[PDB]
RNA sequence: GAAAUUGUUGAAAGGGAAGGGCAUUUGAUCAGACA
RNA sequence: CGUGGAGGUCAGUGACGAAGCCUAGACCGUAAGGUCGGGUCGAACGGCCUCUAGUGCAGAUCUUGGUGGUAGUAGCAAAUAUUCAAAUGAGAACUUUGAAGACUGAAGUGGGGAAAGGUUCCACGUCAACAGCAGUUGGACGUGGGUUAGUCGAUCCUAAGA
RNA sequence: GUGAACAGCCUCUAGUUGAUAGAAUAAUGUAGAUAAGGGAAGUCGGCAAAAUAGAUCCGUAACUUCGGGAUAAGGAUUGGC
């Protein structure tokens, strides 16, 4: 399959992807950016600590009118959360990518997250009922997730001046 | 158009903003004017608020209805263990304001002060002031040279002192460090006085005395987020009011098209720095003295501590200051006692005060006994003791 | 397992409400195979399914 | 290690000011927190007999004091059981021999 | 398999909007004649 | 100047890649526009002389379709209330069983019917969608089973009326 | 069962235990409440709230179509054994 823009050697990389996953796009984007560029082992341990509310996922873009916590100090922000559902989907794809790297024969110690990208999948429609007999939409925002792990001229005057200096010192 | 009836404004605009204080220890922003023809002495002292009680005394006020008659007054007790001098600081005059030139510390510092320099004391290696103490390892050239600079250039001298919080029933273990100005004597005399008091203790009776007016500087009790009705004292709206009645109805006219700074708004109440003046000292107690709470008329042997101990504080085992009236701040909070900035002679000051009785009944309820001995005499013998 | 249908049949066979039917929690596998009313009758006979006593409404104070 | 001790928990000061409809459920969570403090185990299991003792007097009739038997078993978990005593007053922590 | 709109990567600017006109500096990029 | 179609002509271009689309790459024209290179793509299309029109959009609270900021925000707070353990399962605050605490309190949250609905009844299998959290559960999904009358009704009689 | 009672309140038979949850307890709300002294000064206006309340006994005015007004007004009593 065709992935996004990458600048890594395909012979030293393994990839995994998931499509039409019914998980929040905005929550998943923040989670994906939290482990982008990290080592595979450190990222996996970090995601487990998020599920136990020991460390938080910083929210940088889709963070309007959310709460603020002290666990954001590690990343230099005030607003952070613990998107458990998004974390579990990412953990599954990290496990699959590591398995694919093992099948190739790559060194698991040197593996780091070189590429990770979240796209918006087509929405699923439901209805909600409003006052005075009106109907509004009630829709989800699924996600497409993909990731890749990789092993770590002179003028005559100028020529004359240069030659003149050579015979001087 | 003009408001139909005229009323005074709600609140005082000179105490803005109503924000939380920057530190739990309130700052002393003014010291008494120095008199160089006096011996060197401190101008302030540090203590911890313990609680309030009641006293009875005669009134000496000619022309008053209650002249030569007993009155009942409320007082506040401040636990004041001796403070320890641990350094001096010199200041010089500049067209931009006073500037600190140098700071000289004592050779040895206890663990109380060192805790102030850490956030994770139980994990640290306690390396603070380890290389500075090596300055004393020589003959003292480094320390003496720094002291000479203060004498040569400084125009204001202050000393660094800390409380002995380990003597209080508090559980903090961390001392409070502060600067206190020295008044009296020349600049050289102030520096010599500070040097000789390194690692020494200064008692409260060496600073204040009986029948003296003092100022109390402390952070008030905090109450969190408060509405306009209680934060500013605005009138409650009628019962018919839709969308709530603990509000201000109109927060501004159409023009200027902005909410003005002088309109009451909801926000933080309490935890503000305050400076209350003209508080007379009623008693300067001694910790090592039995019958702290005794007078010349009562003669019973009882301490200042009420039965059951001060509520939420504990027992008073050190020197204390008894001050008339109420003081900003709550119990357990560090307070600063400051000498008066002016000579008051309103005939309320300069009046000699002699206590005739001090209440020591329990403050945990409607106490009926001053001492356990009095309780046993009234009730007799109980099943518990037999 | 899902013994919702067994409790419905037991109440009808015994003749009491579902609130008075007791199913042995240690015999779930045996109860799960009782899909007929005749099989329910056997479990009542051997004590796997029992009828619970009625709640007492005493008139002594009355 | 494997150790068994008998404790007295003061539920009166842990349920002070709690809503009536939540007092009995709150006492269950306080006991789990109580066992974690003394045993250091995240997994705490309560016997249904203890659950009956908590709910003996309804949702808002939790006893002031309870005598608990806490056993740490084999990575490790705690098992809390009631202790049948006439009164829970005046009892201090003791180690129960296995 | 276009646009609105979106993700990743790369480059650049940002003290209460952004965008534009004339002129040149700097960076990037590029055609024409070697008669 | 540009667009759909028509007569004539260039024995015009093309699967060795036509049309379309993308391209802070190049050239021509004051401009409407025209031309070239690169990428993508797969079957038709253009120059010139003339003919013809359902022939050029930024707006009309324009029509149809699609998509944003708002925003992970408002909110998911009536009807007293849930808790422990085991079993099942990849997964259990919500499924099953047991234990405990509660409620409807016979003008009921009980047991039957009329109108209306039409298989929702029951069993087995099963969880993508639906049950505005969840789900191993379901009035959901897939496949089957089930309604037995001389006496209960219809059918017969007449009422206002047709 | 209580009571005059198919009222309200508690229980047996039977049936449910369903309504997104966890933590915390700021302001402002919605719903439910209490207040020293004064007692409608509030307000268009007693709006809202408070006070009265069952039963037994005593006592009951103007007026009137003689039927009423009337539970007028105004007082006392109430458990258990
Ligand atoms: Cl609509
Ligand atoms: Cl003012
Ligand atoms: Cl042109
Ligand atoms: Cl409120
Ligand atoms: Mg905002
Ligand atoms: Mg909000
Ligand atoms: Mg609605
Ligand atoms: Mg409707
Ligand atoms: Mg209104
Ligand atoms: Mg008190
Ligand atoms: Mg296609
Ligand atoms: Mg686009
Ligand atoms: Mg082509
Ligand atoms: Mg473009
Ligand atoms: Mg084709
Ligand atoms: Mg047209
Ligand atoms: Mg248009
Ligand atoms: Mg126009
Ligand atoms: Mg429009
Ligand atoms: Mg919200
Ligand atoms: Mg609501
Ligand atoms: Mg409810
Ligand atoms: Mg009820
Ligand atoms: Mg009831
Ligand atoms: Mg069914
Ligand atoms: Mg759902
Ligand atoms: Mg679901
Ligand atoms: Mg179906
Ligand atoms: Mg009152
Ligand atoms: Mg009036
Ligand atoms: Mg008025
Ligand atoms: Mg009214």
């Amino acid at each position: 399959a065709r992935y996004g823009a990458t600048s890594t050697n395909p012979a030293k990389s393994a990839s995994a992807r998931g499509s039409y996953l019914r998980v929040s796009f905005k929550n998943t984007r923040e989670t994906a950016q939290a482990i982008n560029g990290w080592e595979l082992t450190k990222a996996q341990k970090y995601l487990e600590q998020v599920l136990d509310h020991q460390r938080a996922i910083p929210f940088r873009r889709f963070n309007s009118s959310i709460g603020r916590t002290a666990q954001g100090k590690e990343f230099g922000v005030t607003k952070a959360r613990w998107p458990a559902k998004s974390v579990k989907f990412v953990q599954g794809l990290l496990q699959n990518a590591a398995a694919n790297a093992e099948a190739k024969g790559l060194d698991a110690t040197k593996l780091y997250v070189s590429h990770i990208q979240v796209n918006q999948a087509p929405k699923q429609r439901r209805r909600t009922y409003r006052a005075h007999g009106r109907i509004n939409k009630y829709e989800s925002s699924p996600s497409h997730i993909e990731l890749v792990v990789t092993e770590k001229r002179l003028t005559s005057r100028q020529r004359g001046r240069i030659a003149a200096q050579k015979r001087i010192a | 158009s003009h408001r139909k009836y005229e009323a005074p404004r709600h609140g005082h605009l000179g105490f803005l903003p109503r924000k939380r204080a920057a530190s739990i220890r309130a700052r002393v922003k003014a010291f008494p004017k120095d008199d160089r023809s006096k011996p060197v002495a401190l101008t302030s002292f540090l203590g911890y608020k313990a609680g309030m009680t009641t006293i009875v005394r005669d009134l000496d006020r000619p022309g008053s209805k209650f002249h030569k008659r007993e009155v009942v007054e409320a007082v506040t007790v401040v636990d004041t263990p001796p403070v320890v001098v641990v350094g001096v600081v010199g200041y010089v005059e500049t067209p931009r304001g006073l500037r600190s030139l140098t700071t000289v510390w004592a050779e040895h510092l206890s663990d109380e002060v060192k805790r102030r320099f850490y956030k994770n004391w139980y994990k640290s290696k306690k390396k603070a002031f380890t290389k500075y103490s090596a300055k004393y390892a020589q003959d003292g050239a480094g320390i003496e040279r720094e002291l000479a600079r203060i004498k040569k250039y400084a125009s204001v001298v202050r000393v660094l002192v800390h409380t002995q919080i380990r003597k209080t029933p508090l559980a903090q273990k961390k001392a409070h460090l502060a600067e206190i100005q020295l008044n009296g004597g020349s600049i050289s005399e102030k520096v010599d006085w500070a040097r000789e008091h390194f690692e020494k203790t200064v008692a409260v009776d060496s600073v204040f005395e009986q029948n003296e007016m003092i100022d109390a500087i402390a952070v008030t009790k905090g109450h969190g987020f408060e509405g306009v009705t209680h934060r500013w004292g605005t009138k409650k709206l009628p019962r018919k009011t839709h969308r709530g009645l603990r509000k201000v109805a109109c927060i501004g006219a159409w023009h200027p098209a902005h909410v003005m700074w002088s309109v009451a708004r909801a926000g933080q109440r309490g935890y503000h720095s305050r400076t209350s003046i003209n508080h007379k000292i009623y008693r300067v107690g001694k910790g090592d003295d039995e019958a702290n709470g005794a007078t010349s008329f009562d003669r019973t042997k009882k301490t200042i501590t009420p039965m059951g101990g001060f509520v939420h504080y504990g027992e008073i085992k050190n020197d204390f200051i008894m001050v008339k009236g109420c003081i900003p701040g709550n119990r357990k909070r560090i307070v600063t006692l400051r000498k008066s900035l002016y000579t008051n002679t309103s005939r309320k000051a300069l009046e000699e005060v002699s206590l005739k009785w001090i209440d020591t009944a329990s403050k945990f309820g409607k106490g009926r006994f001053q001492t356990p001995a009095e309780k046993h005499a009234f009730m007799g013998t109980l099943k518990k003791d037999l | 397992a899902n013994l919702r249908t067994q409790k419905r049949l037991a109440a009808s066979v015994v003749g009491v409400g579902k609130r008075k039917v007791w199913l042995d929690p240690n015999e779930t596998s045996e109860i799960a195979q009782a899909n007929s009313r005749n099989a329910i009758r056997k479990l009542v006979k051997n004590g796997t399914i029992v009828k619970k006593a009625v709640t007492v409404h005493s008139k002594s104070r009355t | 290690d494997v150790v068994t001790r008998e404790y007295t928990i003061n539920l009166h000061k842990r349920l002070h000011g709690v809503s009536f409809k939540k007092r009995a459920p709150r006492a269950v969570k306080e006991i789990k927190k109580f066992a974690k403090l003394h045993m250091g185990t995240d997994d705490v299991r309560l016997a249904p007999e203890l659950n009956q003792a908590i709910w003996k007097r309804g949702v808002k009739g939790v006893e002031y004091r309870l005598r608990l038997r806490i056993s740490r078993k084999r990575p490790l978990f705690s098992y809390v059981e009631p202790v049948l005593v006439a009164s829970a007053k005046g009892l201090q922590t003791v180690v129960v021999e296995e």
